[PDB]
């Protein structure tokens, strides 16, 4: 179903733990390209300092 | 087609003697040899294959040697139940036959 | 005409009677054998103005430009284009047209 | 499988009688039968294959023989013509291992004679 | 450095197949160049008796095509010229040499073997 | 443990130093547990007895590696090919150290056969790289009609495609062609002035004579060739200034024997110390199934980066080749061969020796002539 | 009939343009006509599935000539495999009928 | 002369124990012997010495090498036999054929199996009649894939059909960390129409990877060669239903038919020999001699083998030893995961029993029918039905591929 997405802009609502995994998955499927923009609420960011390396 | 001439004309031997008949063809045969014996009015019996291979039921009384186009087939220690006449067969073509010879006991 | 899909029937008419050279078709329409001919404006306006037996009709479509084609790796492309533009500008093309 | 000959006779000197040899597979098996001289020579007569082709004779009986076969009835058909100088004894032979080639048989007929 | 050495039967008998022996030593020169064989008469004239590559390309004067052969075995680093048509007057001195590629030079000669026939 | 290694060699001196190299590998690298022994089989004339002996004595002895050199006569190149066929019958990984014919390059057939030296086709990789030094965008390609020719042509065209510098035209000719002046005529009419040639000895001689026949050997027509044509007797007819190649220390066979022994011993130990490896195939007779561990040991050999090579850094490529070879370009100078440029595997850097170009040219000329 | 390559005398708009260009840009030339009187299009040859160019564009892509100077119409299919200089005359397609 | 047949190891026992005495080869010029010899072991030297005895004694030029089940290399062994015989050896199964490929230059060996190019064209036709303009090429490192890719690309760009390739995939499968990168590109394959080239051992794990990702679901279509099928008798239960594959006429064209056709072809070549030049080729004296005087004969023999106009069917073989007129079977997986015939490729024509593409996809629980069945009725100008152009396999883009459904009136 992530592959079935033809969009370029993705709104996402999830917690950090699975957020990192799904962002790595989007890297696998090329959804983390230059042309694409992800938009998430506050809780996805978590603490401003504890930044995951998969963002 | 190719034709043979077998020879000569006779199998004169006593009880347990020694005779030999030659397969002689007009062309090279590559050791294509067969041998048959039959009583007058009874029916042929097979003797010899490529390498003088005798058949089961026929003892080692019959031997032979030869090559190319000339072969010799020797009979010895003959028992007077095989009063017959011996013949050679080649199949370079479809089939070919020669003259042959008959056996008498003296 | 073959590339125009909805006009495919169009080609289906000419594919039975199409010619091979311009002059023979011009003579055929001069002999009334062919009702009409389809071809470039540059040739046909002059062909009509030369004899006064044939006439152009309709409104020009598929505006294109005649061009000197060359193999893609030819190094003469840039200078050929520059010289052709210069000839357009100075009016030499005007003289040749006249 | 066994072979039994039938149709032996030369009632008309120089005529044509069609000899035959029934069999009891022989479907893929060729034919070649034998005449015997008063000298008892096992002379060949005609040549057929399992498929009926290759109709040939030795030089002795060429030019007078009509040849055919029928593997359904497991029989042959040849009218002897140039055997008018013989008290001939003919027998049928089925070459072994069948095939289109010809090999060393032990499956022969029974023996029926043709006399003039 | 590298060198060539020669040998032969020396004594001659009628209806023979002479074998003239040359070996290469100093280094494994057995799959390069083109090994050459010539004759030399007491009149000081020479002509090539053969040239053989490391593949089996032998060539020489077409006067004695059947008579002259080359038998090279690389296990011993050995090669024989097999000479025939040797009459009593064919006494001479034969040499084995090398053909460096590019025809650069006929430098490394053999010291020569004096083949005497009488 | 006892593991046997074959070697089909009729060179007795190399037989002794092969056994000695096996012993050196065992003492140096460490053969504490697995005892590697070596056996030798003589080169016969005919190859039917290669097959007979190889499964009568070598496969019967369940040997892993058979060390075979190039055939003594470089006309029947077939003789090692039955060896590779027997290797592939039960999937026996076999190393041939001197072969460079492309017949074994196709791994679809000789997947079990590995060469320690590059094939002739790899020489093409130099030329493109060589071309990269001199920016010769115009080149004429000449090639024979054989598996070596097909492989070389495909490799060179695939390598030239990516940089947008395209080969102008390639001409393929049947080996043994009685005359080639016509083909080189349509090559001459081409605008390009750089010529690439790859053929056998007789073909090279014929094409060189054809080039000399109609003035193509003069200035401008730059010639660049490989190693086959810088042997034999083509330079008896070839002109001067011909730019051939020279692969690094591949003619030597003792050093390659020692290197192959070291690689094989290291890989065999490193692999047999790991897995539940099946025993080697039991022989020509009585064996119903093939030895299926062969691909796994092939993967080991591909991953066997034997960096401790006797001749230097010895690594195997993705196909069974040593890359980063110190290729030296051979500039012919008045019928003599000069080392004018080294190649360490990264760039073809010319040394201080002067390079003489074909046709008497003394400097680097332009590679084309506008029409 | 035997398609003889006979010499003839050519002159016209394209000829004048070609002479002008040749004098301008320091090069020499020679002119020959097309083999079969055809503008060059996409057609099937030898019944093989491949379709290619015959006559004019086939002649030019084969390398037998280096340029085409003629009333050639620029379009996408030709522009993919040849290169067109900037146009020397804009024109369109019309219809010719009897007066 | 004679024709010799060998039964090596796991050769079909019944197909000789009842099919030895079913030979008929008359009404031609030559009369060869059928020589059945059976070696129940995979010993190379046994069959090698057998063929050596054949050459030394039995003056046999035609050899039907009818064995099976492994190692194309053994045909390579045969090729060396050919290299020392110049005789036409034929591949009938396994290591002799349906595995043999990319023969050698001096090869005197022959086969009735299709070339990679031929079955590639067959599957390209398969997707052509199913108007699948989009396709993604995926293949492993197994040699014989570069030429396959070149062939399919050359057919693509040399085609007026609007073919579209997504991406060619080159896979180094046996690499440990390569798989780690592999999922990066395998996941990036969106096209439902994918063509595959690998081996059966490769096929198992690549299908496992695809299933773990989801490339075996609805919509996705798999095109694979006969190599991944291996021996279709041992059906891989893991492989998905709806997978469509190519193979030879295995269950129809039986082994006795294969060997009899091979003997007939060899006899036809011999008949052409004896009709054009009229001399029987002479066997070599010993198994350790070399001769070249057969040159103007050897390929000339191949000449009369390259033109085999027998049985009425001009099945004359291609220059590589394959047949220019191949017949191929196209099979999909049944509900019980068995392979059954759907497609036939005979004399350059492709037919299919189930013309409508059956939804044999993984049987997902009933969904919203996104692929509806629609009935039409011709009425101008609302509906017009006309003939498909046989060149492009379709009509103008304003048309739709409507299959007029005859209901057979008496059949
Ligand atoms: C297109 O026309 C241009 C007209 O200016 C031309 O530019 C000039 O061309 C001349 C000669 O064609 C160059 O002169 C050069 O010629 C020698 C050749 O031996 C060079 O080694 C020298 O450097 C010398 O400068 C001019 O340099 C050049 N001017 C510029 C600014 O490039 C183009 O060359 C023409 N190009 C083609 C493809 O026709
Ligand atoms: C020596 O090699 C042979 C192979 O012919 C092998 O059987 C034997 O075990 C080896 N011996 C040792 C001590 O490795
Ligand atoms: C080679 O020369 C011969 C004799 O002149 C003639 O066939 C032709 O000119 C040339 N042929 C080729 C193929 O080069
Ligand atoms: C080569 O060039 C010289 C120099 O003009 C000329 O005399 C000779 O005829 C030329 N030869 C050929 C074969 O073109
Ligand atoms: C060839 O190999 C030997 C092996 O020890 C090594 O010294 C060097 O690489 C070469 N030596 C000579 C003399 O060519
Ligand atoms: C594979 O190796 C392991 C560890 O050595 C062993 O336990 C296992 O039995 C082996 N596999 C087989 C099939 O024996
Ligand atoms: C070839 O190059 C490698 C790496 O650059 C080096 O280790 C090796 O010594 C070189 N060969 C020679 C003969 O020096
Ligand atoms: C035109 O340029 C060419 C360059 O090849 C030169 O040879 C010729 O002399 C020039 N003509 C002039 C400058 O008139
Ligand atoms: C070769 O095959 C073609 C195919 O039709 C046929 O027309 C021709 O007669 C054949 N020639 C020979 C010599 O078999």
């Amino acid at each position: 179903q992530l592959k079935k997405i033809h969009s370029s802009v993705i709104l996402l609502y999830c917690s950090k733990d699975e957020a990192v995994l799904i962002l790595s998955e989007a890297r696998s499927l090329g959804l983390t390209g230059y042309d694409f923009f992800w938009i998430v609420p506050s809780l996805v960011s978590g603490n401003t300092e504890l930044i995951p390396k998969e963002f | 087609d190719i034709q043979m001439t077998q020879s000569p004309s006779s199998l004169s031997a006593s009880l347990g003697g020694k005779v030999t008949i030659t397969c002689k063809a007009s062309q090279d045969i590559n050791k294509y040899i067969a041998w048959y014996q039959h009583k007058p009015g009874k029916g042929p019996r097979l003797l010899i294959h490529y390498t003088s291979s005798l058949q089961p039921g026929i003892p080692s009384r019959f031997s032979g040697s030869g090559s190319g186009r000339d072969y010799s087939f020797s009979i010895s220690n003959l028992e007077p139940e095989d009063i017959a006449t011996y013949y050679c067969l080649q199949y370079d073509n479809l089939y070919t036959f020669g003259g042959g010879t008959k056996l008498e006991i003296k | 005409f073959r590339r125009q899909v909805e006009l495919s029937t169009m080609y289906r008419h000419m594919e039975k009677h199409n010619y091979e050279s311009a002059a023979e078709a011009i003579q055929a329409v001069r002999d009334n054998k062919l009702h009409a001919f389809i071809w470039d404006s540059a040739v046909l306006e002059f062909e009509a103005s030369q004899k006064c037996d044939l006439v152009t009709t309709g409104e020009l479509f598929f505006r294109s430009g005649f061009g000197i084609g060359m193999r893609k790796d030819s190094p003469w492309k840039q200078n050929v284009s520059l010289s052709i533009l210069k000839s357009h500008e100075n009016g030499f093309m005007e003289d040749l047209d006249k | 499988v066994k072979l039994q000959e039938s149709g032996g006779g030369l009632v008309q000197p120089g005529g044509s009688l069609k000899l035959s040899c029934a069999a009891s597979t022989f479907s893929s098996y060729t034919m070649s039968w034998v005449r015997q001289t008063p000298e008892k020579r096992l002379e060949w007569v005609a040549y057929i294959s399992n498929g009926g082709g290759g109709t040939y004779y030795p030089d002795t009986v060429k030019g007078r023989f009509t040849i055919s076969r029928d593997n359904a009835k497991n029989t042959l058909y040849l009218q002897m013509n140039s055997l008018k100088e013989d008290t001939a004894m003919y027998y049928c032979a089925r070459p072994s291992r069948g095939g289109s080639s010809y090999w060393y048989f032990d499956v022969w007929g029974a023996g029926t004679t043709v006399t003039v | 450095d590298v060198q060539l050495q020669e040998s032969g039967p020396g004594l001659v008998k009628p209806s023979q197949s002479l074998s003239l022996t040359c070996t290469v030593t100093g280094y494994s020169i057995t799959s390069d160049y083109a090994w050459n064989w010539i004759r030399q008469f007491p009149g000081n004239k020479l002509e090539w008796m053969g040239y053989i590559s490391y593949s089996g390309s032998t060539g020489y004067n077409p006067s004695l095509k059947s008579r002259i052969s080359i038998t090279r075995d690389t296990s011993k680093n050995q090669f024989f010229l097999q000479l025939n048509s040797v009459t009593t007057e064919d006494t001479a001195t034969y040499y084995c040499a090398r053909l460096y590629y590019g025809f650069y030079g006929m430098d490394y000669w053999g010291q020569g073997t004096s083949v005497t026939v009488s | 443990k006892i593991v046997n290694i074959g070697a089909v060699l009729s060179t007795r001196k190399h037989e002794q130093m092969f056994r000695e190299a096996v012993n050196q590998a065992n003492k140096r690298h460490g053969s504490w547990k697995i005892q590697l022994n070596a056996t030798s089989v003589t080169h016969k004339p005919n190859a039917i007895q290669m097959a007979l002996s190889v499964c009568e004595d070598l496969i019967s002895s369940q040997v892993y590696a058979i060390l075979v050199s190039h055939p003594p006569t470089p006309n029947d190149h077939f003789t090692p090919t039955p060896v590779s066929y027997t290797a592939g019958f039960y999937r026996i990984p076999v190393l041939g150290l001197t072969t460079r014919m492309s017949i074994y390059s196709d791994k679809s057939i000789h997947l079990s056969f590995l060469r320690t030296v590059p094939p002739y086709s790899h020489q093409s990789s130099v030329w493109f790289e060589m071309m990269r030094v001199y920016n010769w965008n115009h080149i004429i390609l000449l090639v024979s009609d054989d598996h070596e020719g097909r492989a070389a042509q495909k490799r060179l065209e695939t390598l030239l495609e990516e940089r947008e510098s395209k080969a102008e035209k390639v001409l393929q000719f049947d080996p043994g062609t009685k005359n080639v002046t016509a083909l080189l005529m349509e090559a001459r009419e081409l605008e390009a002035r750089v010529i690439i040639l790859s053929a056998s000895e007789d073909d090279a001689a014929t094409v060189y004579r054809a080039a000399a026949m109609l003035n193509m050997t003069g200035s401008g027509y730059v010639w660049l060739v490989g190693e086959r044509e810088i042997s034999g007797n083509a330079l008896r007819y070839a002109p001067d200034g011909i730019i051939g190649l020279q692969l690094i220390n591949g003619k030597n066979e003792s050093a390659h024997i020692s290197d192959a022994v070291g690689v094989v011993a290291q890989a065999v130990h490193e692999l047999l110390e790991k897995e539940n490896i099946t025993d080697p195939p039991r022989g020509c007779v009585g064996n119903t199934n093939i030895w299926k561990t062969g691909p796994l040991f092939k993967r080991v050999l591909m991953s066997s980066k034997y960096a401790d090579g006797v001749t230097g850094r010895v690594e195997f490529n993705e196909d069974g080749d040593r890359k980063f070879a110190n290729y030296s370009i051979m500039n012919l100078q008045n019928r003599k061969l000069v080392q004018v440029g080294i190649y360490n595997g990264t760039h073809v850097i010319p040394n201080d020796r002067k390079i003489i170009w074909p046709g008497g040219e003394t400097e680097k000329p332009r590679g084309y002539q506008m029409s | 009939s035997p398609r003889h390559t006979v010499p003839q005398c050519c002159y016209g708009f394209c000829i004048d343009l070609l002479i002008k260009l040749a004098r301008t840009m320091n090069f020499t030339y020679e002119v020959h006509l097309v083999a079969d009187g055809k503008f060059g299009t996409q057609e099937r040859v030898n019944n093989s599935n491949k379709k290619e160019w015959n006559g004019m564009m086939g002649e030019l892509l084969s390398g037998q000539a280096d340029m085409i100077v003629a009333p050639l119409t620029i379009n996408n299919e030709r522009a993919q495999y040849i290169e067109f200089s900037k146009p020397f005359k804009y024109q369109g397609l019309t219809i010719l009928v009897k007066k | 002369i004679g024709i010799a047949v060998i039964l090596v190891g796991t050769s079909d026992e019944v197909a000789i124990k009842d099919a030895h005495e079913k030979d008929d080869f008359h009404h031609l010029s030559v009369v060869p012997r059928v020589e059945l010899v059976a070696m129940n072991e995979t010993d190379p030297k046994s069959i090698i010495t057998r063929i050596c005895d054949l050459m030394s004694d039995r003056k046999i030029q035609g050899v039907v090498f009818a064995d099976d089940t492994d190692q194309e290399a053994i045909a390579q062994i045969l090729d060396f036999i050919s290299a020392q015989t110049l005789t036409p050896i034929l591949g009938i199964h396994g290591g002799s054929s349906m595995i043999m490929a990319d023969k050698d230059e001096s090869s005197m060996f022959f086969q009735f199996g299709p070339s990679i190019e031929q079955q590639a064209s067959v599957m390209l036709n398969i997707m052509e009649e199913y108007d699948w303009y989009i396709f993604s090429i995926v293949t492993t490192y197994f040699p014989g894939y570069q030429d396959f890719v070149n062939k399919i690309r050359s057919t693509i760009e040399n085609s007026f059909v609007g073919w579209e390739l997504e991406e060619v995939l080159l896979l180094d499968m046996s690499l440990d960390d390569g798989d780690s990168k592999i999922q990066n590109q395998l996941k990036k394959l969106q096209s439902p129409i994918i063509l595959l080239y690998c081996t059966k051992e490769e096929a198992t794990y690549i299908f496992e990877v695809a299933n773990s990702v989801g490339l075996t679901g609805y919509g996705y279509t798999w095109i694979v060669p006969s190599l991944v099928a291996g021996d279709t008798d041992t059906v891989p239960s893991e492989f998905p239903t709806g997978l469509i594959s190519v193979s030879y006429d295995e269950w129809d064209y039986g082994l006795p038919a294969r060997v009899r056709d091979g003997i007939a072809i060899i006899t036809t070549a011999a008949s052409d020999m004896l009709s054009e030049h009229s001399f029987i080729p002479e066997p070599k004296s010993s198994c350790y001699n070399t001769h070249e005087k057969r040159i103007y004969q050897s390929n000339m023999l191949n000449r009369y083998l390259i033109n085999v106009t027998f049985e009425g069917r001009n099945l004359s073989f291609s220059e590589d030893g394959y047949q220019m007129h191949p017949k191929l079977v196209i099979i999909l997986l049944n509900k019980e995961r068995k392979w059954e015939r759907v497609g036939k490729w005979k004399d350059k024509s492709l037919q299919m029993k189930y013309y409508v593409w059956p939804r044999m996809c993984p049987e997902t629980e009933e969904q919203e029918d996104d692929h509806l069945s629609i009935v039409t009725l011709e009425e101008a100008p609302f509906v017009i039905v006309e003939s498909v152009d046989p060149l492009s396999g379709t009509c103008m883009r304003n048309t739709v591929p409507c299959q007029k459904r005859i209901i057979s009136e008496n059949k």
